[PDB]
């Protein structure tokens, strides 16, 4: 289960993660800048970015967890991943990726 | 705020074993869960496998792991990762996290209705572990 | 005005109790021999009247869950089915090489050597074997499987006349313990009952027998009936009880009987004898149950609000408890409860197939397994579906969608299922009082 | 006259006593629910024997509705006898007393079933 | 008060009594223990219901210390109540006396116990 692997600055940032098929509570996806930590932007909508404002959701396709970052004007920013728990007592990732912007 | 940090770790043998632990700050430690990840070299990001918050609510990453063990302690930094039998496939930055949760971990498993519930907090520094 | 400590003898004082209970019936035939595993009056017939008595203004709480009965009866049964099983055939001569052929799906034919009532003569004996008997011994090979006990377990196989079959028992509280009832079907087992009763021995409780689906266990009135230890526990067991009956008649279609070898001189086993072969199948048309979910799913709600609720598969999990499972007769079923349990159930304006089996592992024990009798009959099981072990969805999955799957989560809530009116109690006659008196 | 009957306030309440008192004894090779029936009969038989005993040292299991100038006291409940036997009930008023009662058990078994020869001893010795 | 207590003479022992009366009663498939408990529990109960069974005959299960008119027999110990209470003591009592007891142990169930509502016939029918 994963998103796909640009944007021109001023537009904000929308992705998929599922490869799909995927729903229920299978939900998460924490941004990066190379060299810092992961970092915190969604679970289950009352944990939520310290960084973002209140610029960023979820939503679904029908099939699809979505990094809805939809006023994320801190563009520059944009690496991502997704981060589940919901088989067989295991973790498991979407794959992520970079935008650039300029 | 919050700082989330583990023990400093070396250039490791293959087929060697190491330990990192919780030296975390900014909270009380107090059961809340282990957690890490393989960000493997060049990679995104992958598990340090089902984790502990009280001992005994762990577990590998599927059979994968096993070579593996992770360990609590009365002494709360012990919220501890032991490495042994290490592979290229083990290595990354360890990063870890505070976990967004607080209960234990069981039922009938698989697909079928364990409630209690995993998630991934404000994150911290960790160190690239290579061969 | 002064006082004075005096003592009232027998006043109706009372609380909850580790006590032991023991059984009651109405006499099936009065002697020791009558061939059955729950009651065959080993249990003595005490009055089959319930002289049972209203508590008029006198309110209880009850605790369904904190009760003593359920790990009583859990020890009690699995005893009862020990002490039918050791007078009976141990098949320590039956771990052995089997042979089988595939034939028309998931009935094996089969055949093996043995002893006979001589410890000499390799006999070849035959005998039929639903696929779930079996494993392969150590390579996909014709002459190559063993009983899926082997691995870990010895079987016993009850003389055919140990008849599972669900006769009643009454638990009684001895004498200076009692069991009162909750006299009221608008309840659910923690808190307050407002309407009461007393009784020495239970009403007839089902020793039932269910795995999923609650059988044969009696219904509730005003309305569907819920109940469940800490219901945001969304892991641990809800009980439905319906206010309606439903009835299946699950049927072996093929025409298979008891053979018999005697595997040792006086060990009596029944092999499996054949008479075209079908899978087991039950017959619950669809609509009765569709609407009657229905109403469950709006109970439901009554908890947790307008969501669109599903009731989807057991799955992953051993066989044993994932299918719906009970006797009819003397052999056991297995059945995919998808079938019944696939459905959808909205806010707005709103059959099995099945398989047998041999060996099981019942109460999920370590060692101790029951190889049934292969019964003498093209078998039908005429029973009433009465209710439903819920499990909710863990994920909590926030406020769209929230839904169940049915489970055996365990055994001791197949009992509650009936259980939940009953609180045994210790009475203590010891009635301090002030007064005014001298000494005669 | 009923069993149970407690929600019956304590006078009226005792308008029934010793139908109770029947149900504390009576109902009204070896095997499984044969041991259960022996332990069962045993643990009735042993606790109906201690509240004999107890109506021993209490004194009372001769005249059934017991009598002892043993203090009321004051530290324990203050209800009147007219709440207690006309409008208050029997599981409730022990809801109320017990927090008392591991006292009034001891306290209870004073002289008059006790000590009281030891003061027969003024009554009949020199 | 304590248990036991037999080495304070016999009236100051008598301070004690209910307290030992508790301790004739209760301590203050198959399985070995099982078994051996119900066995245990059985013996305990009878031989605590055979001195009930003594205190129905020799009168006194109403009024836990005894008064009868029988003779003390004076081919028995004849030594003073004085010397008895307030000097010998229930183990060194019991060693000097056991010797009388079964006579005793008969002899009290006399009429008082044994036979007085046929006295009881001279004092209420004609
Ligand atoms: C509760 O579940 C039980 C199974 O777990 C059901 O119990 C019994 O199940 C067996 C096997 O399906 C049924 O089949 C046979 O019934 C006859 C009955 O003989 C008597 O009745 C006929 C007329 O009906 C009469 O001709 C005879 O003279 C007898 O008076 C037995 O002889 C067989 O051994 C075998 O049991 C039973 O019919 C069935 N019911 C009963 C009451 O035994 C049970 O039906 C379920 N009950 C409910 C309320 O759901
Ligand atoms: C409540 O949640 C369940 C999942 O837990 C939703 O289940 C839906 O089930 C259908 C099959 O019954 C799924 O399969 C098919 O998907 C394709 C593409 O979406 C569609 O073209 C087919 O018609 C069919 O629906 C479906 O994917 C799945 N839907 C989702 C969003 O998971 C159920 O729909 C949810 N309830 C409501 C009212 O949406
Ligand atoms: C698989 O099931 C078949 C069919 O029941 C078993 O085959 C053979 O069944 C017949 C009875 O129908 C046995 O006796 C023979 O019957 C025919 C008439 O049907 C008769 O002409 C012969 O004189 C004889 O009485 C026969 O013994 C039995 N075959 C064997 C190998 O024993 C078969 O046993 C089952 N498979 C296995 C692996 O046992
Ligand atoms: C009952 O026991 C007898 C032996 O007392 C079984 O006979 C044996 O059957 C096998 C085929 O199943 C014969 O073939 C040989 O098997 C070996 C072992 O895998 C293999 O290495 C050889 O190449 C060959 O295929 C074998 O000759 C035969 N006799 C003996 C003495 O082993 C009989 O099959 C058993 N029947 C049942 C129903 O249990
Ligand atoms: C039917 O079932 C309910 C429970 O399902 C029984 O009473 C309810 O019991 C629960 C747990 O003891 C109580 O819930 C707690 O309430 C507090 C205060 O509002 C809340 O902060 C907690 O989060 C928790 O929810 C609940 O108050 C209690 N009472 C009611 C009226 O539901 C009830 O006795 C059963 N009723 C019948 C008629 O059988
Ligand atoms: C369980 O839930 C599933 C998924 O929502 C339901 O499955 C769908 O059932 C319909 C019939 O109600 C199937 O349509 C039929 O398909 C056959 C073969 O293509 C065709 O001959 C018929 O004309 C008709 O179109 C449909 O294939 C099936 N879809 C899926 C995804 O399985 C099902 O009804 C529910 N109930 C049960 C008892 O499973
Ligand atoms: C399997 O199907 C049979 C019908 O073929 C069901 O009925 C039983 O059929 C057998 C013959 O297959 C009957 O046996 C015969 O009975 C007469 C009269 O008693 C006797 O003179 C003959 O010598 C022969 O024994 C049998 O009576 C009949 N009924 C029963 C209860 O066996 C049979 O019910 C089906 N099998 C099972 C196990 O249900
Ligand atoms: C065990 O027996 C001994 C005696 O062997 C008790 O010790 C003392 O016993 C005398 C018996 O006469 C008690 O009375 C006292 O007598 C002396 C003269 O002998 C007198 O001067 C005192 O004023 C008093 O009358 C004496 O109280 C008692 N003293 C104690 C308490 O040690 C001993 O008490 C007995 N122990 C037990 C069973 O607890
Ligand atoms: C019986 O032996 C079988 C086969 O060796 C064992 O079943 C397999 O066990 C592994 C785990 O060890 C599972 O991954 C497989 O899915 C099992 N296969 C089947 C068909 O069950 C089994 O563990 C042994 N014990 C029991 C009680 O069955
Ligand atoms: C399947 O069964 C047939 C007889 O029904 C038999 O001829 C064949 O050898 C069997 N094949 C296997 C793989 O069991
Ligand atoms: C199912 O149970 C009810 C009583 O709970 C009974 O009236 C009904 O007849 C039973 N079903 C059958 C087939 O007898
Ligand atoms: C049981 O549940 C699984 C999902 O856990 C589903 O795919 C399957 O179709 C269901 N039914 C059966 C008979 O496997
Ligand atoms: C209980 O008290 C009520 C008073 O409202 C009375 O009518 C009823 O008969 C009493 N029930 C008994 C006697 O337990």
């Amino acid at each position: 289960a994963t998103q796909p692997p640009s944007v021109s600055k001023g537009e904000t940032a929308r992705i998929t993660c599922s490869g799909v098929e995927l729903s229920s509570q299978y939900v998460s996806w924490y941004r990066q800048r190379p060299g810092q930590s992961p970092v915190l932007v969604m679970f289950h909508n009352n944990s939520r970015a310290s960084r973002i404002p209140e610029r960023f959701s979820a939503s679904d396709s029908g099939d699809t967890a979505t990094l809805t970052i939809a006023g994320a004007q801190d563009v520059d920013e944009a690496e991502y991943y997704c981060q589940t728990w919901d088989s067989k007592n295991y973790v498991t990732f979407g794959g992520g990726t970079k935008l650039t912007v300029l | 705020e919050m700082r989330l940090e583990e023990s400093g770790g070396a250039l490791v043998k293959p087929g060697g074993s190491l330990r990192l632990s919780c030296v975390a700050s900014g909270f009380k430690l107090s059961e809340w869960s282990l957690m890490w990840v393989r960000q493997a070299p060049g990679k995104g990001l992958q598990w340090v496998s089902s984790i502990s918050l009280n001992q005994d609510y762990i577990s590998y990453a599927g059979s994968v792991r096993g070579r593996f063990d992770v360990f609590r302690d009365r002494t709360q930094t012990s919220l501890l990762l032991n490495m042994n039998k290490l592979k290229t496939e083990d290595t990354g930055v360890y990063f870890c996290a505070r976990v967004h949760a607080w209960r234990y971990f069981d039922w009938v498993n698989r697909r079928s209705p364990v409630e209690k519930v995993l998630s991934i907090d404000l994150w911290g520094r960790g160190t690239l572990v290579t061969v | 005005e002064n006082l004075w400590v005096t003592v009232y003898y027998g006043v109706p004082v009372w609380r909850d109790a580790d006590t032991t209970l023991f059984c009651a019936s109405d006499a099936k035939a009065y002697e020791t021999e009558k061939h059955n595993v729950w009651a065959t009056h080993a249990c003595v017939p005490t009055d089959p009247n319930p002289q049972e008595i209203h508590l008029d203004n006198v309110t209880e709480k009850f605790n369904m869950w904190k009760n003593n009965m359920v790990e009583q009866m859990h020890t009690d049964i699995i005893s009862l089915w020990d002490q039918s099983l050791k007078p009976c055939v141990k098949l320590t001569p039956l771990c052995v090489t089997l042979h089988c052929t595939n034939v028309t799906e998931g009935l094996k034919n089969c055949s093996f050597n043995m002893t006979t009532e001589l410890r000499d003569k390799r006999q070849k004996v035959y005998s039929l074997f639903y696929r779930l008997d079996i494993v392969p011994i150590n390579e996909n090979q014709g002459s190559e499987y063993r009983l899926i006990n082997c691995n870990t377990s010895a079987c016993t196989q009850a003389c055919p006349k140990v008849s599972f079959e669900p006769i009643p028992i009454h638990y009684c509280a001895p004498a200076g313990f009692a069991i009162l009832k909750c006299k009221d079907e608008g309840f659910n087992g923690t808190g307050l009952c407002k309407n009461v009763s007393t009784v020495q021995c239970t009403h007839g409780i089902k020793p039932v027998v269910s795995t999923q689906l609650l059988l044969n266990g009696s219904l509730a009135e005003k309305n569907i009936t819920i109940r469940s230890e800490n219901i945001t526990n969304n892991a641990k067991i809800i009980i439905v009880q319906l206010v309606q009956p439903v009835t299946i008649k699950c049927i072996r279609p093929n025409n298979n009987t008891r053979k018999s070898i005697r595997i040792g001189p006086g060990q009596a086993f029944y092999a499996t004898g054949d008479i075209d072969i079908r899978q087991a199948h039950c017959n619950v048309s669809r609509s009765r149950w569709n609407k009657t979910l229905q109403e469950v799913a709006e109970k439901l709600r009554t908890y947790f609000g307008n969501k669109t609720i599903i009731f989807a598969n057991s799955s992953g999990g051993d066989l044993e408890i994932t299918t719906h499972s009970f006797n009819c007769g003397g052999e056991f079923f297995y059945c995919n409860t998808s079938g019944l349990f696939n459905s959808t159930w909205y806010v707005n304006s709103t059959t099995l197939p099945c398989r047998i089996k041999q060996i099981i592992n019942m109460w999920q024990r370590a060692g101790q397994c029951m190889y049934a009798p292969p019964i003498p009959g093209v078998i039908k099981c005429e029973s009433n579906i009465t209710g439903l072990l819920l499990t909710r969805d863990g994920g909590k999955d926030n406020n769209v969608n929230e839904t169940f799957r049915p489970g055996g989560g365990d055994m001791r809530d197949n009992w509650r299922s009936e259980l939940y009116k009953y609180k045994v109690v210790k009475i203590e006659p010891l009635g301090v009082a002030p007064t005014r008196c001298k000494r005669r | 006259g009923f069993l149970g009957a407690a929600g019956s306030t304590m006078g009226a309440a005792s308008n029934t006593l010793t139908v109770q008192a029947r149900q504390l004894l009576s109902g009204i090779k070896l095997t499984v629910w044969g041991i259960k029936q022996l332990q069962a009969r045993v643990l009735a038989v042993e606790r109906y024997l201690e509240v004999q005993q107890l109506l021993g040292i209490w004194g009372c299991s001769g005249k059934l509705i017991c009598c002892t100038n043993v203090p009321w006291n004051s530290s324990w409940s203050n209800k009147s006898l007219d709440e207690i036997w006309n409008n208050m009930t029997w599981l409730q008023w022990d809801k109320e007393i017990n927090n008392y009662t591991q006292l009034i058990y001891r306290l209870i078994e004073e002289s008059q079933f006790q000590q009281e020869i030891n003061e027969v001893e003024l009554l009949a010795l020199d």
